[PDB]
Protein backbone atom coordinates (compact mmCIF):
# COMPACT_ATOMS: atom_id res chain seq x y z
CA UNK A 1 0.00 0.00 0.00
CA UNK A 2 2.99 2.41 -0.36
CA UNK A 3 3.07 1.25 -3.99
CA UNK A 4 -0.77 1.01 -4.36
CA UNK A 5 -1.66 4.30 -2.57
CA UNK A 6 1.12 6.39 -4.18
CA UNK A 7 0.33 4.68 -7.56
CA UNK A 8 -3.39 5.57 -7.09
CA UNK A 9 -2.01 9.13 -6.56
CA UNK A 10 0.14 8.88 -9.73
CA UNK A 11 -2.39 7.18 -12.09
CA UNK A 12 -4.71 10.19 -11.53
CA UNK A 13 -1.86 12.80 -11.41
CA UNK A 14 -0.38 11.53 -14.74
CA UNK A 15 -3.91 11.81 -16.28
CA UNK A 16 -4.23 15.47 -15.14
CA UNK A 17 -0.50 16.11 -16.07
CA UNK A 18 -1.13 14.73 -19.60
CA UNK A 19 -4.49 16.60 -19.88
CA UNK A 20 -2.79 19.92 -18.83
CA UNK A 21 -0.01 19.41 -21.46
CA UNK A 22 -2.90 18.56 -23.90
CA UNK A 23 -4.71 21.83 -22.84
CA UNK A 24 -1.42 23.74 -23.43
CA UNK A 25 -1.13 21.88 -26.81
CA UNK A 26 -4.80 22.61 -27.76
CA UNK A 27 -4.17 26.29 -26.77
CA UNK A 28 -0.91 26.62 -28.81
CA UNK A 29 -3.05 25.08 -31.66
CA UNK A 30 -6.01 27.46 -30.92
CA UNK A 31 -3.38 30.20 -31.59
CA UNK A 32 -3.39 28.89 -35.23
CA UNK A 33 -7.26 28.83 -35.29
CA UNK A 34 -7.26 32.55 -34.23
CA UNK A 35 -4.54 32.98 -36.96
CA UNK A 36 -7.08 31.77 -39.60
CA UNK A 37 -9.45 34.46 -38.19
CA UNK A 38 -6.61 37.06 -38.36
CA UNK A 39 -6.00 35.84 -41.98
CA UNK A 40 -9.69 36.61 -42.85
CA UNK A 41 -9.20 40.14 -41.36
CA UNK A 42 -5.97 40.39 -43.47
CA UNK A 43 -7.84 39.32 -46.70
CA UNK A 44 -10.82 41.83 -46.27
CA UNK A 45 -8.69 44.42 -48.20
CA UNK A 46 -10.76 43.87 -51.00
CA UNK A 47 -13.86 46.04 -52.00
CA UNK A 48 -14.55 49.44 -53.73
CA UNK A 49 -15.30 53.11 -52.87
CA UNK A 50 -18.64 53.54 -51.03
CA UNK A 51 -21.25 56.03 -52.40
CA UNK B 1 10.23 54.66 -24.69
CA UNK B 2 12.59 52.64 -22.37
CA UNK B 3 12.21 48.83 -21.98
CA UNK B 4 12.72 47.04 -18.58
CA UNK B 5 11.84 49.79 -15.99
CA UNK B 6 14.56 49.86 -13.27
CA UNK B 7 16.85 47.68 -15.52
CA UNK B 8 14.74 44.59 -14.65
CA UNK B 9 15.08 41.04 -15.96
CA UNK B 10 14.82 37.58 -14.30
CA UNK B 11 18.42 37.35 -12.91
CA UNK B 12 19.51 33.84 -11.76
CA UNK B 13 18.77 33.05 -8.14
CA UNK B 14 20.36 29.78 -6.90
CA UNK B 15 20.47 29.04 -3.16
CA UNK B 16 21.71 26.43 -0.65
CA UNK B 17 20.90 22.89 -2.02
CA UNK B 18 17.87 22.17 0.25
CA UNK B 19 16.71 18.54 -0.36
CA UNK B 20 13.09 18.92 0.76
CA UNK B 21 10.67 16.38 -0.63
CA UNK B 22 7.54 18.27 -1.82
CA UNK B 23 4.45 16.04 -2.53
CA UNK B 24 3.44 18.57 -5.22
CA UNK B 25 -0.32 19.21 -4.69
CA UNK B 26 -0.85 21.01 -8.02
CA UNK B 27 -2.75 24.08 -8.68
CA UNK B 28 -3.58 23.13 -12.27
CA UNK B 29 -3.63 26.24 -14.48
CA UNK B 30 -6.51 26.19 -17.01
CA UNK B 31 -5.17 29.70 -17.81
CA UNK B 32 -1.93 28.29 -19.36
CA UNK B 33 -2.53 31.13 -21.77
CA UNK B 34 -6.34 31.21 -21.63
CA UNK B 35 -5.24 33.51 -24.56
CA UNK B 36 -8.16 32.43 -26.75
CA UNK B 37 -9.94 34.66 -24.14
CA UNK B 38 -7.41 37.58 -24.78
CA UNK B 39 -7.61 37.32 -28.56
CA UNK B 40 -11.34 37.28 -27.55
CA UNK B 41 -10.66 40.44 -25.39
CA UNK B 42 -9.44 41.93 -28.71
CA UNK B 43 -12.65 40.53 -30.38
CA UNK B 44 -14.92 41.88 -27.52
CA UNK B 45 -13.51 45.13 -29.05
CA UNK B 46 -13.40 44.18 -32.78
CA UNK B 47 -17.15 43.56 -32.21
CA UNK B 48 -17.10 47.18 -30.85
CA UNK B 49 -15.04 48.35 -33.88
CA UNK B 50 -17.50 46.90 -36.47
CA UNK B 51 -20.60 48.27 -34.60
CA UNK B 52 -18.77 51.68 -34.43
CA UNK C 1 -21.59 69.34 -58.54
CA UNK C 2 -23.16 70.33 -55.17
CA UNK C 3 -25.17 67.09 -55.76
CA UNK C 4 -21.83 65.23 -56.35
CA UNK C 5 -20.02 67.03 -53.44
CA UNK C 6 -23.00 65.85 -51.34
CA UNK C 7 -22.07 62.18 -52.18
CA UNK C 8 -18.40 63.07 -51.47
CA UNK C 9 -19.48 64.59 -48.15
CA UNK C 10 -21.48 61.37 -47.63
CA UNK C 11 -18.10 59.52 -48.08
CA UNK C 12 -16.24 61.99 -45.76
CA UNK C 13 -19.13 61.71 -43.21
CA UNK C 14 -19.08 57.87 -43.61
CA UNK C 15 -15.24 58.12 -42.87
CA UNK C 16 -16.27 60.06 -39.75
CA UNK C 17 -18.79 57.24 -38.85
CA UNK C 18 -16.26 54.45 -39.76
CA UNK C 19 -13.77 56.18 -37.37
CA UNK C 20 -16.50 56.70 -34.72
CA UNK C 21 -17.27 52.96 -34.73
CA UNK C 22 -13.65 51.77 -35.33
CA UNK C 23 -12.12 53.94 -32.53
CA UNK C 24 -14.78 52.29 -30.33
CA UNK C 25 -13.95 48.85 -31.97
CA UNK C 26 -10.16 49.17 -31.36
CA UNK C 27 -11.03 50.22 -27.76
CA UNK C 28 -13.45 47.23 -27.32
CA UNK C 29 -10.85 44.78 -28.79
CA UNK C 30 -7.98 46.37 -26.68
CA UNK C 31 -10.37 45.84 -23.60
CA UNK C 32 -12.59 42.69 -23.95
CA UNK C 33 -9.75 40.26 -23.11
CA UNK C 34 -9.27 42.58 -20.02
CA UNK C 35 -13.02 42.23 -19.04
CA UNK C 36 -14.65 38.81 -19.71
CA UNK C 37 -11.52 36.71 -19.96
CA UNK C 38 -10.41 39.44 -17.44
CA UNK C 39 -12.39 37.50 -14.75
CA UNK C 40 -12.20 33.91 -16.06
CA UNK C 41 -8.32 34.08 -16.39
CA UNK C 42 -8.24 35.53 -12.82
CA UNK C 43 -10.01 32.42 -11.39
CA UNK C 44 -7.74 30.31 -13.71
CA UNK C 45 -4.73 31.99 -11.94
CA UNK C 46 -6.17 31.90 -8.37
CA UNK C 47 -6.55 28.08 -8.68
CA UNK C 48 -2.78 27.87 -9.63
CA UNK C 49 -2.01 30.06 -6.54
CA UNK C 50 -4.39 27.72 -4.62
CA UNK C 51 -2.51 24.63 -6.02
CA UNK C 52 0.91 25.50 -4.50
CA UNK D 1 3.48 12.85 -22.55
CA UNK D 2 6.36 14.60 -24.38
CA UNK D 3 5.57 13.03 -27.82
CA UNK D 4 1.78 13.61 -27.95
CA UNK D 5 2.05 17.36 -27.13
CA UNK D 6 5.33 17.95 -29.11
CA UNK D 7 3.53 16.31 -32.09
CA UNK D 8 0.26 18.26 -31.42
CA UNK D 9 2.61 21.28 -31.51
CA UNK D 10 4.56 20.13 -34.64
CA UNK D 11 1.33 19.38 -36.56
CA UNK D 12 -0.70 22.42 -35.30
CA UNK D 13 2.17 24.89 -35.94
CA UNK D 14 2.80 23.62 -39.50
CA UNK D 15 -1.03 24.14 -39.83
CA UNK D 16 -1.24 27.64 -38.11
CA UNK D 17 1.35 29.15 -40.52
CA UNK D 18 -0.69 27.66 -43.42
CA UNK D 19 -4.02 28.72 -41.78
CA UNK D 20 -2.81 32.34 -41.47
CA UNK D 21 -1.45 31.87 -45.04
CA UNK D 22 -4.95 30.66 -46.19
CA UNK D 23 -6.83 33.54 -44.46
CA UNK D 24 -4.24 35.65 -46.37
CA UNK D 25 -4.97 33.53 -49.53
CA UNK D 26 -8.72 34.39 -49.15
CA UNK D 27 -7.52 38.04 -48.79
CA UNK D 28 -5.34 37.56 -51.95
CA UNK D 29 -8.25 36.00 -53.95
CA UNK D 30 -10.47 38.90 -52.80
CA UNK D 31 -7.70 41.31 -54.00
CA UNK D 32 -7.82 39.77 -57.58
CA UNK D 33 -11.67 39.63 -57.65
CA UNK D 34 -11.84 43.21 -56.29
CA UNK D 35 -9.42 44.15 -59.19
CA UNK D 36 -11.69 42.54 -61.82
CA UNK D 37 -14.63 44.46 -60.28
CA UNK D 38 -12.65 47.74 -59.69
CA UNK D 39 -11.28 48.01 -63.28
CA UNK D 40 -14.97 47.94 -64.48
CA UNK D 41 -17.15 49.72 -61.82
CA UNK D 42 -14.61 52.15 -60.32
CA UNK D 43 -13.22 51.80 -63.91
CA UNK D 44 -16.41 53.49 -65.30
CA UNK D 45 -16.21 55.87 -62.37
CA UNK D 46 -12.88 56.08 -64.43
CA UNK D 47 -14.46 58.73 -66.69
CA UNK D 48 -14.59 60.57 -63.30
CA UNK D 49 -11.93 58.21 -61.54
CA UNK D 50 -9.86 54.72 -62.59
CA UNK D 51 -8.49 50.98 -61.46
CA UNK D 52 -5.95 48.46 -59.81
CA UNK E 1 -29.58 60.08 -52.16
CA UNK E 2 -25.70 60.71 -52.45
CA UNK E 3 -25.21 57.41 -50.62
CA UNK E 4 -25.99 54.53 -53.08
CA UNK E 5 -27.72 51.90 -50.85
CA UNK E 6 -27.34 48.31 -49.80
CA UNK E 7 -23.68 48.76 -51.01
CA UNK E 8 -22.90 49.53 -47.32
CA UNK E 9 -24.72 46.42 -46.00
CA UNK E 10 -22.99 44.24 -48.70
CA UNK E 11 -19.48 45.39 -47.50
CA UNK E 12 -20.65 45.02 -43.88
CA UNK E 13 -21.99 41.48 -44.70
CA UNK E 14 -18.55 40.90 -46.38
CA UNK E 15 -16.58 41.97 -43.26
CA UNK E 16 -19.13 40.10 -41.04
CA UNK E 17 -18.54 36.88 -43.12
CA UNK E 18 -14.76 37.48 -42.66
CA UNK E 19 -15.54 37.95 -38.89
CA UNK E 20 -17.75 34.76 -38.90
CA UNK E 21 -14.80 32.88 -40.48
CA UNK E 22 -12.75 34.23 -37.51
CA UNK E 23 -15.52 33.05 -35.06
CA UNK E 24 -15.56 29.59 -36.74
CA UNK E 25 -11.72 29.55 -36.31
CA UNK E 26 -12.11 30.57 -32.60
CA UNK E 27 -14.65 27.71 -32.06
CA UNK E 28 -12.27 25.41 -34.02
CA UNK E 29 -9.64 26.21 -31.31
CA UNK E 30 -12.25 24.90 -28.77
CA UNK E 31 -12.49 21.80 -31.09
CA UNK E 32 -8.64 21.66 -31.13
CA UNK E 33 -8.56 21.84 -27.27
CA UNK E 34 -11.22 19.06 -27.19
CA UNK E 35 -8.99 16.73 -29.32
CA UNK E 36 -5.90 17.80 -27.33
CA UNK E 37 -7.93 16.75 -24.21
CA UNK E 38 -8.74 13.35 -25.89
CA UNK E 39 -4.91 13.04 -26.37
CA UNK E 40 -4.05 14.29 -22.84
CA UNK E 41 -6.52 11.89 -21.16
CA UNK E 42 -5.41 8.92 -23.35
CA UNK E 43 -1.79 9.77 -22.36
CA UNK E 44 -2.82 9.94 -18.63
CA UNK E 45 -4.89 6.66 -18.68
CA UNK E 46 -2.15 4.62 -20.44
CA UNK E 47 0.42 6.18 -18.04
CA UNK E 48 -1.70 5.13 -15.00
CA UNK E 49 -2.11 1.63 -16.56
CA UNK E 50 1.77 1.31 -16.82
CA UNK E 51 2.22 2.90 -13.32
CA UNK E 52 -0.28 0.24 -12.09
CA UNK F 1 5.70 6.29 3.05
CA UNK F 2 2.19 4.56 2.95
CA UNK F 3 0.81 6.80 5.73
CA UNK F 4 2.20 9.69 3.62
CA UNK F 5 0.71 8.08 0.43
CA UNK F 6 -2.76 7.34 1.99
CA UNK F 7 -3.00 10.91 3.26
CA UNK F 8 -1.82 11.66 -0.30
CA UNK F 9 -4.91 9.72 -1.63
CA UNK F 10 -7.08 12.17 0.37
CA UNK F 11 -4.99 14.98 -1.25
CA UNK F 12 -6.29 13.90 -4.71
CA UNK F 13 -9.91 14.05 -3.48
CA UNK F 14 -9.09 17.75 -2.63
CA UNK F 15 -6.95 18.35 -5.80
CA UNK F 16 -9.61 16.76 -8.12
CA UNK F 17 -12.20 19.00 -6.37
CA UNK F 18 -9.90 22.07 -6.91
CA UNK F 19 -9.07 21.10 -10.58
CA UNK F 20 -12.81 20.52 -11.35
CA UNK F 21 -13.49 24.22 -10.48
CA UNK F 22 -10.26 25.22 -12.37
CA UNK F 23 -11.73 23.31 -15.38
CA UNK F 24 -15.01 25.22 -14.64
CA UNK F 25 -13.10 28.60 -14.79
CA UNK F 26 -11.46 27.27 -18.00
CA UNK F 27 -14.96 26.37 -19.42
CA UNK F 28 -16.25 29.88 -18.47
CA UNK F 29 -13.03 31.17 -20.14
CA UNK F 30 -14.00 29.31 -23.39
CA UNK F 31 -17.53 30.85 -23.24
CA UNK F 32 -15.99 34.36 -22.76
CA UNK F 33 -13.37 33.50 -25.50
CA UNK F 34 -16.27 32.61 -27.91
CA UNK F 35 -18.09 35.89 -27.03
CA UNK F 36 -14.76 37.75 -27.62
CA UNK F 37 -14.32 36.01 -31.04
CA UNK F 38 -17.86 37.22 -32.01
CA UNK F 39 -16.97 40.74 -30.71
CA UNK F 40 -13.64 40.70 -32.70
CA UNK F 41 -15.52 39.58 -35.90
CA UNK F 42 -17.95 42.57 -35.53
CA UNK F 43 -15.12 44.92 -34.40
CA UNK F 44 -12.78 44.24 -37.37
CA UNK F 45 -15.70 44.72 -39.89
CA UNK F 46 -18.14 47.64 -39.90
CA UNK F 47 -15.76 50.32 -41.38
CA UNK F 48 -16.61 49.07 -44.95
CA UNK F 49 -13.49 47.28 -46.19
CA UNK F 50 -11.02 48.75 -48.79
CA UNK F 51 -12.60 51.58 -50.81
CA UNK G 1 -23.80 46.75 -59.20
CA UNK G 2 -21.42 49.53 -60.51
CA UNK G 3 -18.71 47.18 -59.03
CA UNK G 4 -19.68 43.59 -58.05
CA UNK G 5 -18.61 43.77 -54.26
CA UNK G 6 -20.40 40.37 -53.42
CA UNK G 7 -17.42 38.54 -55.10
CA UNK G 8 -15.47 39.42 -51.90
CA UNK G 9 -18.13 37.78 -49.63
CA UNK G 10 -17.99 34.61 -51.86
CA UNK G 11 -14.15 34.51 -51.34
CA UNK G 12 -14.65 34.89 -47.54
CA UNK G 13 -17.03 31.87 -47.59
CA UNK G 14 -14.18 30.09 -49.49
CA UNK G 15 -11.56 31.20 -46.88
CA UNK G 16 -13.96 29.92 -44.13
CA UNK G 17 -14.14 26.54 -45.96
CA UNK G 18 -10.29 26.40 -46.33
CA UNK G 19 -9.80 27.41 -42.63
CA UNK G 20 -12.37 24.84 -41.34
CA UNK G 21 -10.86 22.16 -43.64
CA UNK G 22 -7.39 22.90 -42.13
CA UNK G 23 -8.79 22.69 -38.52
CA UNK G 24 -10.59 19.39 -39.35
CA UNK G 25 -7.11 18.04 -40.37
CA UNK G 26 -5.72 19.23 -36.96
CA UNK G 27 -8.61 17.43 -35.13
CA UNK G 28 -7.47 14.26 -36.96
CA UNK G 29 -3.78 15.10 -36.13
CA UNK G 30 -4.56 15.26 -32.35
CA UNK G 31 -6.53 11.97 -32.68
CA UNK G 32 -3.45 10.39 -34.38
CA UNK G 33 -1.31 11.81 -31.48
CA UNK G 34 -3.78 10.22 -28.97
CA UNK G 35 -3.23 6.88 -30.77
CA UNK G 36 0.58 7.49 -30.72
CA UNK G 37 0.36 7.98 -26.89
CA UNK G 38 -1.74 4.73 -26.66
CA UNK G 39 0.86 2.79 -28.74
CA UNK G 40 3.98 4.32 -27.05
CA UNK G 41 2.71 3.84 -23.48
CA UNK G 42 1.51 0.32 -24.44
CA UNK G 43 5.15 -0.35 -25.55
CA UNK G 44 6.38 1.05 -22.18
CA UNK G 45 3.70 -1.08 -20.38
CA UNK G 46 4.97 -4.19 -22.26
CA UNK G 47 8.58 -3.40 -21.11
CA UNK G 48 7.18 -3.10 -17.51
CA UNK G 49 5.05 -6.28 -17.85
CA UNK G 50 8.38 -7.97 -18.82
CA UNK G 51 9.85 -6.67 -15.46
CA UNK G 52 6.66 -7.81 -13.60
CA UNK H 1 -16.53 71.78 -56.41
CA UNK H 2 -15.61 70.04 -59.67
CA UNK H 3 -12.43 70.26 -57.50
CA UNK H 4 -14.23 69.24 -54.15
CA UNK H 5 -15.93 66.03 -55.34
CA UNK H 6 -12.31 65.77 -56.42
CA UNK H 7 -10.39 66.22 -53.16
CA UNK H 8 -13.03 64.04 -51.40
CA UNK H 9 -12.79 61.24 -53.98
CA UNK H 10 -9.06 61.50 -53.18
CA UNK H 11 -10.06 61.64 -49.46
CA UNK H 12 -12.24 58.47 -49.66
CA UNK H 13 -9.22 56.77 -51.38
CA UNK H 14 -7.04 58.00 -48.41
CA UNK H 15 -9.82 56.90 -46.04
CA UNK H 16 -9.73 53.47 -47.63
CA UNK H 17 -6.07 53.63 -46.35
CA UNK H 18 -7.43 54.62 -42.87
CA UNK H 19 -10.05 51.76 -43.05
CA UNK H 20 -7.33 49.22 -43.79
CA UNK H 21 -5.06 50.93 -41.18
CA UNK H 22 -7.92 50.51 -38.60
CA UNK H 23 -8.90 46.92 -39.64
CA UNK H 24 -5.14 46.12 -39.74
CA UNK H 25 -4.82 47.77 -36.24
CA UNK H 26 -7.61 45.51 -34.81
CA UNK H 27 -5.83 42.62 -36.62
CA UNK H 28 -2.43 43.66 -35.09
CA UNK H 29 -4.00 43.93 -31.58
CA UNK H 30 -5.84 40.58 -32.01
CA UNK H 31 -2.56 38.99 -33.32
CA UNK H 32 -0.82 40.12 -30.05
CA UNK H 33 -3.79 38.79 -27.96
CA UNK H 34 -3.48 35.53 -30.02
CA UNK H 35 0.30 35.18 -29.28
CA UNK H 36 -0.08 36.45 -25.70
CA UNK H 37 -2.88 34.04 -24.69
CA UNK H 38 -2.78 30.95 -26.97
CA UNK H 39 0.82 29.64 -26.81
CA UNK H 40 2.43 31.86 -24.12
CA UNK H 41 0.02 32.55 -21.21
CA UNK H 42 -1.99 29.27 -21.41
CA UNK H 43 1.29 27.29 -21.93
CA UNK H 44 3.11 29.25 -19.13
CA UNK H 45 0.31 28.33 -16.61
CA UNK H 46 -0.42 24.67 -17.46
CA UNK H 47 3.35 23.94 -17.74
CA UNK H 48 3.58 24.94 -13.97
CA UNK H 49 0.37 22.96 -13.02
CA UNK H 50 1.84 19.90 -14.81
CA UNK H 51 5.02 20.49 -12.66
CA UNK H 52 2.89 20.50 -9.44
CA UNK I 1 3.79 68.32 -23.45
CA UNK I 2 2.99 65.25 -21.29
CA UNK I 3 6.49 63.95 -20.33
CA UNK I 4 4.82 62.12 -17.38
CA UNK I 5 6.38 58.71 -16.40
CA UNK I 6 3.37 56.31 -16.53
CA UNK I 7 5.78 53.39 -15.72
CA UNK I 8 6.20 52.79 -11.94
CA UNK I 9 8.76 50.19 -10.71
CA UNK I 10 6.70 47.22 -9.39
CA UNK I 11 9.37 46.56 -6.75
CA UNK I 12 10.55 42.91 -6.54
CA UNK I 13 12.67 41.55 -3.66
CA UNK I 14 14.37 38.15 -3.28
CA UNK I 15 16.95 38.13 -0.48
CA UNK I 16 18.73 34.71 -0.28
CA UNK I 17 16.06 32.21 0.71
CA UNK I 18 17.76 30.21 3.51
CA UNK I 19 17.26 26.52 4.54
CA UNK I 20 13.42 26.41 4.68
CA UNK I 21 13.61 22.98 6.40
CA UNK I 22 10.97 24.43 8.80
CA UNK I 23 7.89 22.46 7.51
CA UNK I 24 5.22 24.86 8.96
CA UNK I 25 4.18 26.36 5.55
CA UNK I 26 0.41 25.62 5.47
CA UNK I 27 -1.25 25.48 2.03
CA UNK I 28 -3.88 28.08 1.03
CA UNK I 29 -4.95 28.55 -2.66
CA UNK I 30 -7.36 31.47 -2.43
CA UNK I 31 -8.33 33.05 -5.84
CA UNK I 32 -9.44 35.05 -7.92
CA UNK I 33 -12.45 37.54 -7.82
CA UNK I 34 -11.78 39.71 -10.02
CA UNK I 35 -15.59 40.37 -10.26
CA UNK I 36 -14.34 43.80 -11.47
CA UNK I 37 -13.09 41.97 -14.64
CA UNK I 38 -16.66 40.60 -15.18
CA UNK I 39 -17.98 44.12 -14.50
CA UNK I 40 -15.45 45.30 -17.21
CA UNK I 41 -16.69 42.47 -19.54
CA UNK I 42 -20.23 43.80 -18.83
CA UNK I 43 -18.98 47.39 -19.52
CA UNK I 44 -17.58 46.06 -22.87
CA UNK I 45 -21.07 44.59 -23.63
CA UNK I 46 -22.63 47.93 -22.51
CA UNK I 47 -20.10 50.01 -24.54
CA UNK I 48 -20.87 47.82 -27.62
CA UNK I 49 -24.61 48.19 -26.85
CA UNK I 50 -24.09 51.99 -26.77
CA UNK I 51 -22.03 51.72 -30.03
CA UNK I 52 -25.14 49.78 -31.42
CA UNK J 1 9.67 10.60 -14.22
CA UNK J 2 11.89 13.75 -14.19
CA UNK J 3 12.47 13.32 -18.00
CA UNK J 4 8.63 13.32 -18.30
CA UNK J 5 8.36 16.63 -16.35
CA UNK J 6 11.51 18.15 -18.04
CA UNK J 7 10.76 17.05 -21.65
CA UNK J 8 7.08 18.16 -21.20
CA UNK J 9 8.53 21.58 -20.11
CA UNK J 10 10.76 21.45 -23.28
CA UNK J 11 7.70 20.55 -25.40
CA UNK J 12 5.92 23.64 -24.07
CA UNK J 13 9.10 25.73 -24.64
CA UNK J 14 9.36 24.23 -28.17
CA UNK J 15 5.60 25.07 -28.65
CA UNK J 16 6.13 28.64 -27.38
CA UNK J 17 8.99 28.93 -29.97
CA UNK J 18 6.54 28.05 -32.81
CA UNK J 19 3.66 30.10 -31.26
CA UNK J 20 5.91 33.20 -30.89
CA UNK J 21 6.84 32.64 -34.57
CA UNK J 22 3.02 32.38 -35.29
CA UNK J 23 2.73 35.86 -33.63
CA UNK J 24 5.63 36.98 -35.88
CA UNK J 25 3.68 35.45 -38.83
CA UNK J 26 0.63 37.57 -37.74
CA UNK J 27 2.98 40.63 -37.70
CA UNK J 28 4.62 39.69 -41.04
CA UNK J 29 1.11 39.03 -42.48
CA UNK J 30 0.06 42.57 -41.43
CA UNK J 31 3.38 43.93 -42.89
CA UNK J 32 2.63 42.31 -46.34
CA UNK J 33 -1.19 43.01 -46.12
CA UNK J 34 -0.34 46.69 -45.42
CA UNK J 35 2.11 46.45 -48.38
CA UNK J 36 -0.49 44.83 -50.70
CA UNK J 37 -3.22 47.19 -49.61
CA UNK J 38 -0.52 49.67 -50.86
CA UNK J 39 -0.55 47.62 -54.15
CA UNK J 40 -4.35 48.21 -54.13
CA UNK J 41 -3.81 51.90 -53.32
CA UNK J 42 -1.80 52.86 -56.51
CA UNK J 43 -4.87 51.57 -58.31
CA UNK J 44 -7.19 53.34 -55.78
CA UNK J 45 -5.14 56.59 -56.33
CA UNK J 46 -5.90 55.86 -59.96
CA UNK J 47 -9.52 54.95 -58.85
CA UNK J 48 -10.55 58.55 -57.95
CA UNK J 49 -7.27 60.66 -58.53
CA UNK J 50 -6.85 59.95 -54.88
CA UNK J 51 -5.06 57.58 -52.19
CA UNK J 52 -1.33 57.77 -53.15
Amino acid sequence: DVDNASLARLDLERKVESLQEEIAFLKKLHEEEIQELQAQIQEQHVQIDVD
Amino acid sequence: YASSPGGVYATRSSAVRLRSSVPGVRLLQDSVDFSLADAINTEFKNTRTNEK
Amino acid sequence: VELQELNDRFANYIDKVRFLEQQNKILLAELEQLKGQGKSRLGDLYEEEMRE
Amino acid sequence: RLQDEIQNMKEEMARHLREYQDLLNVKMALDIEIATYRKLLEGEESRISLPL
Amino acid sequence: VSKPDLTAALRDVRQQYESVAAKNLQEAEEWYKSKFADLSEAANRNNDALRQ
